[PDB]
């Protein structure tokens, strides 16, 4: 199918990669944090 | 995408399409700023 609704389907989907991609980030700034502790 | 599926349109009430949409809105704002909080912390520990 093709509807207005599938396009958002599609955006609720990148959100959740982005929410990996934070995790990933997040672990970097905590070993610079490690080597001021 | 495997999301973007006609199945999903179907399968969900409209009841449930709409609350998904208006959370993910708020989810996202918290997830860029904590990066940013974390990054803050780190300057603030070299204080």
């Amino acid at each position: 199918m093709a509807d207005p609704r599938d396009k958002a389907l599609q955006d609720y989907r990148k959100k959740l990669l982005e929410h990996k991609e934070i995790d990933g980030r997040l672990k970097e700034l905590r070993e610079q944090l490690k080597e001021l502790t | 995408e495997q999301d973007g599926i006609g199945e999903e349109v179907l399968k969900m009430s409209t009841e449930e399409i709409v609350q998904r949409t208006r959370l993910l809105d708020s989810e996202i704002k918290i997830m860029k700023s904590e990066v940013l909080r974390v990054t803050h912390e780190l300057q603030a520990m070299k204080d």
